RNA sequence: GUCUACGGCCAUACCACCCUGAACGCGCCCGAUCUCGUCUGAUCUCGGAAGCUAAGCAGGGUCGGGCCUGGUUAGUACUUGGAUGGGAGACCGCCUGGGAAUACCGGGUGCUGUAGGCUU
RNA sequence: ACAGAAACCUCCCGUGGAGCAGAAGGGCAAAAGCUCGCUUGAUCUUGAUUUUCAGUACGAAUACAGACCGUGAAAGCGGG
RNA sequence: GCCGUCGCUGGCAGUCGGCAGAGCGAGAAAGAGAGUGGCGCGGACGCUACGCCGCGACGAGUAGGAGGGCCGCUGCGGUG
RNA sequence: UGGAAUGCGAGUGCCUAGUGGGCCACUUUUGGUAAGCAGAACUGGCGCUGCGGGAUGAACCGAACGCCGGGUUAAGGCGCC
RNA sequence: AGUAGCUGGUUCCCUCCAAAGUUUCCCUCAGGAUAGCUGGCGCUCUCCGCAGUUUUAUCCGGUAAAGCGAAUGAUUAGAGG
RNA sequence: ACGGACCAAGGAGUCUAACACGUGCGCGAGUCGGGGGCUACGAAAGCCGCCGUGGCGCAAUGAAGGUGAAGGCCGGCGGCG
């Protein structure tokens, strides 16, 4: 016998995609290529979103790529998203980009084009930066989900500001005992 | 009937599986709970460090020069060490020529 | 310890490690009867804490070396002085056997004292063993072979080879 | 580099001593394995390898 | 079972030592404790204010904060299968200034002192502290002196 | 050599008794108009300067008590970890490490910071 | 003097062997006790923390911060 | 020796053939680099990439959880 | 000169079942004359666990388990069974 | 098809991980909620950090032992005044 | 300790609703026609767009009346100094 423990032997990450998508499972076989014969670690991490889940995958806005793409030294550089380039409203004015993503969607691949941009799908990201050379990297935000309100500590202990589950917000809905000093207490 | 009371017994075997993990650390602590007018005070500094911001430029600038200015005025065995020599890839890279070129 | 085997006689000597105090501590030196000299080290620790304020850490051994016996080829009278504690108390006894080496002899009370007293080697401490001349011995069990002239029989010799043959048409004889 | 060195090879797996123990149970001084047995360690160390 | 009293148990702990007891030195009150120092807390009962619990006695922790009379330590408690960083206010009497951290303050400045010193001598010096090693070998001398013979002694009944 | 004011550590400084205290100090001391407080100018407060080290105070002494610190007690008592050790038990021994406290015996008897004096 | 075992007056010793509401433990001597003088910090207010603890509530308690105040010559101390 | 699990988030798209040239496991970064001046017609298998291959460690299990079943039953759309 | 040794990849987040009768032993330990009694501390067990030994046996001693061959052992043994 | 914190039953295989009888609250004591203990899903990094360990410094403690010609409490014998 | 003499066949976590999280797909600051209407399998499928009413999301906060989500520099003047 041998003193060890097997709990934590087999690890909890994702070797594929669990979509049965077979146009993303053809840009694994892609990635998985890269990846393996070439030394850039971009391939890696690109490979390893393909993977990840729809929650994984949250969608980056265009002003927030406006925003990441304007920082100093990143003239001229391809903008990649493991996931959807969604538009946003609250932009004025579009420079010319050239972004790599999975989806695009129709207003933003309007707006992209009439800037003087290109948009690019990750099998043509390949052809033309096959070790991931001259490229921007980005991610949507992760927490920018309505459920990591309701994570943490219990809405019920001091100084817990999570966001509890009522079925109807309003004044007769979970405000009276624990929530103000003059109904019991509050903390 | 009457059962068991208390008993710690099996605890420290539980707490241990997952460890007894030290509080994390951070390099930056809140400063929740410290003196308010002391906090007060300190929230005033902060907000006019910006008054200085020329003076630190000019003082930073002055100090590189002279900085950069001192600096530029400034500015086991013989036979196992020849052989290790040799078989090392690019310092014998000669000598192990020497010895083909010997032996033909 | 466990007396196994022919116990050897060990010269162990120590001394406390040097301190400011006292650079040049003085030696110690006991006689260790043991089975090995990892053994004869222990016990040595043993009794020299004993009698001073000493211990393997706040000291040192300084020659472990085994004793050879100096006439392994004549028969001597050995005394033996030795404390041991029994199932209710503590005793000193003096004994005596006769043997060739000093090792032996001491050997010889460990068994004995185990088969007469039931008295485990742990429970054992040789304090003395001395080369007695024939006129001083004691014990009439070692006195009765000091005679120049001893003779005597080897009457009723069991058969030792009783399975050899293990089935036999004759039955043995016990005279010779 | 003893450190380094040491901790490249594997533990050693060794077999069971060919020719038995005395008792595992109790220290070597006692007539026992366990403990520090000095030097003795190598006829162990021949036996076990 | 026990009660939840507050001093429960410090009999002992709070009370003060043999023939010390009295005014408390005033050099307790001088001591200077600034942000992010090491402090070791030991309750004392002639002030009863600002006492630390009993939990906290004989642990070390880091100030915080300071006030007028007292500092905020945060130092840690284990409450079962976790430690918790607690925060507690202590009056300065229950505290001292630790020590187990100017051994190393000690040891930076040698350290540093000596590792500019041999930088400029092209030497290297051992800077990282070691367990002691084993004993090297030594010769002993006898001074033509025989070892005392030691022996066991006889048992004696000294009831 | 030493003192005064204010101290830090808080008997190695305390307690008891005895001896000696140059100079400057600190005192005892002499008064009650004023300030101030008392049954009482004893204390407290105030105004002084004839006398004295008698006392406080300082230094020293005592086969002194205490206190401080060593030795012994003692590798003892106790103790971590070990055994298919002993013993009916009570308990004890051994292995691996740590390791006390009385009685008894010796030695010591304040150090020192800031400021200001005295002491050819 | 009456006056005694015990009344009141005086000197001396006194490390607390008393007292501090109460159970006990701790603490306390130009004080935390006793006696006087003045008083209402036992008032108004937001947060933080501790104890029990699930790191919830209550209760109790601890450092502060802002007002008004008391006291003292003052440093300060006091929100039972 | 064999089976499975886990790990190496290991290797294989290079089956690059007469429009040919067979290698990249080896102690120690980065090119089997490119150039400018001084007769036969031949060469196994592989690769359902959800595939195939290598190396190392590991394997108790109630309550309970999870995975995989080219395990089994009835019916429905397709297909054979 | 990443400032003791040794070993080891870590951190973090959601969702979550069963459980919430335990019992035993070395040592410590309360009540009790004591109990295979009742009640605690520490660690390890049995519960959930087979296997060699203690004839037999929840817990003792050894040792923990994929299906096999060879070798060697532990605790225990070697008159015959 | 009344309710049942209670009794009884609860149907194929292999593979991997693997408990609790404890904390607090409850007209709570054959039951729940709660934390702990388990599993699953991952994800963020890696090829500095951590540790049921020692070492070196540094604090904390009033049990074992001891003491009572040391305080408190209990207690035997004489001796000198 | 309780159930089980034997054989066959039947025999126990389902469906509706609500919620939470995880995963997969579509679109994306939007999204959803579910109700309604139009045009054998077919009670299907297709369509609507001045049928998007409406739900959820895009804004929180307060009991409420209500309010409801960055600044700095330069130059000029008025006031205080
Ligand atoms: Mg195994
Ligand atoms: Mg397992
Ligand atoms: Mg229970
Ligand atoms: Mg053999
Ligand atoms: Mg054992
Ligand atoms: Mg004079
Ligand atoms: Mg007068
Ligand atoms: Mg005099
Ligand atoms: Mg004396
Ligand atoms: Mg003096
Ligand atoms: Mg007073
Ligand atoms: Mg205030
Ligand atoms: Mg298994
Ligand atoms: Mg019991
Ligand atoms: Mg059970
Ligand atoms: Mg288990
Ligand atoms: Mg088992
Ligand atoms: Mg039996
Ligand atoms: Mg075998
Ligand atoms: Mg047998
Ligand atoms: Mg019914
Ligand atoms: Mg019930
Ligand atoms: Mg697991
Ligand atoms: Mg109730
Ligand atoms: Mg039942
Ligand atoms: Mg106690
Ligand atoms: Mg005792
Ligand atoms: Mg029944
Ligand atoms: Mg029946
Ligand atoms: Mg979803
Ligand atoms: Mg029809």
């Amino acid at each position: 016998g041998v003193d060890i423990r097997h709990n934590k032997d087999r690890k909890v990450r994702r070797k594929e995609p669990k979509s049965q998508d077979i146009y993303l499972r053809l840009l694994v076989k892609l990635y998985r290529f890269l990846a393996r014969r070439t030394n850039s670690t971009f391939n890696q991490v690109v490979l390893k979103r393909l993977f990840m889940s729809r929650t994984n995958r949250p969608p980056l806005s265009l002003s927030r790529m406006i925003r990441k793409m304007k920082l100093p030294g990143r003239e001229n550089k391809t903008a990649v998203v493991v996931g959807t380039v969604t538009d946003d409203v609250r932009v004025q004015e579009v420079p010319k980009l050239k972004v790599c993503a999975l989806r695009v969607t129709s207003r933003a691949r309007s707006r992209i084009l009439k800037a003087g941009g290109k948009i690019l799908t990750f099998d043509q990201l390949a052809l033309d930066s096959p070790k991931g050379r001259g490229t921007v990297l980005l991610s949507g935000p992760r927490k920018g989900r309505e459920v990591y309100r309701h994570f943490g500590k219990a809405p019920g202990t001091p100084h817990s500001h999570t966001k509890p589950y009522v079925r109807s917000k309003g004044r007769k809905f979970e405000r009276a005992r624990g929530r103000r000093a003059s109904r019991g207490y509050k903390n | 009937a009457k059962s068991k009371n208390h008993t710690t017994h099996n605890q420290s075997r539980k707490w241990h599986r997952n460890g007894i993990k030290k509080p994390r650390s951070q390099r930056y602590e809140s400063l929740k709970g410290v003196d308010p007018k002391f906090l007060r005070n300190m929230r005033f500094a902060k907000k006019h460090n910006k008054k200085g911001l020329k003076k630190m430029q000019a003082n930073n600038a002055k100090a590189m020069a002279a900085r950069a200015e001192a600096i530029k005025a400034l500015v086991v065995s013989r036979k196992l060490h020849r052989l290790a020599y040799i078989a090392h890839p690019k310092l014998g890279r000669r000598a192990r020529a020497r010895i083909a070129r010997g032996l033909r | 310890m466990k007396a196994s085997g022919t116990l050897r006689e060990y010269k162990v000597v120590g001394r406390c490690l040097p301190t400011p105090k006292c650079r040049t501590p003085p030696l110690y030196r006991m006689r260790i009867f043991a089975p090995n000299h990892v053994v004869a080290k222990s016990r040595f620790w043993y009794f020299v804490s004993q009698l001073k304020k000493m211990k393997k850490s706040s000291g040192e051994i300084v020659y472990c070396g085994q004793v050879f016996e100096k006439s392994p080829l004549r028969v001597k009278n050995f005394g033996i002085w030795l404390r041991y504690d029994s199932r209710s108390g503590t005793h000193n006894m003096y004994r005596e056997y006769r043997d060739l080496t000093t090792a032996g002899a001491v050997t010889q009370c460990y068994r004995d004292m185990g088969a007469r007293h039931r008295a485990r080697a742990h429970s054992i401490q040789i304090m003395k063993v001395e080369e007695i001349a024939a006129s001083k011995c004691r014990r009439p069990a070692v006195k009765q072979f000091h005679d120049s002239k001893i003779k005597f029989p080897l009457p009723h010799r069991v058969l030792r080879r009783q399975h050899k043959p293990r089935f036999t048409t004759k039955r043995p004889n016990t005279f010779f | 580099h003893f450190k380094e060195a040491n901790n490249f090879l594997w533990p050693f797996k060794l077999s069971s001593p060919r020719g038995g123990m005395k008792k595992k149970t109790t220290h070597f001084v006692e007539g026992g394995d366990a403990g520090n047995r000095e030097d003795q360690i190598n006829r162990l160390i021949r036996r076990m390898n | 079972t026990n009660t939840k009293g507050k001093r429960r148990g410090t009999r002992y702990m709070f009370s003060r030592p043999f023939r010390k007891h009295g005014v408390v030195p005033l050099a307790t009150y001088m001591r200077i404790y600034k942000k992010g120092d090491i402090v070791d807390i030991k309750g004392m009962g002639t002030v009863q204010k600002g006492m630390p619990h009993k939990c906290y006695h004989g642990k070390t922790g880091r100030v915080y904060n300071v006030t007028q009379h007292a500092v905020g330590i945060v130092v840690n408690k284990q409450v079962k299968g976790k430690i918790l960083a607690k925060r507690i206010n202590v009056r300065i009497e229950h505290i001292k200034h630790s020590k187990s951290r100017d051994s190393f303050l000690k040891r930076v400045k040698e350290n540093d002192q000596k590792k500019k010193e041999a930088k400029e001598k092209g030497t290297w010096v051992q800077l990282k502290r070691q367990p002691a090693p084993p004993r090297e070998a030594h010769f002993v001398r006898t001074n033509g002196k025989e070892p005392e013979l030691l022996e066991p002694i006889p048992y004696e009944f000294m009831a």
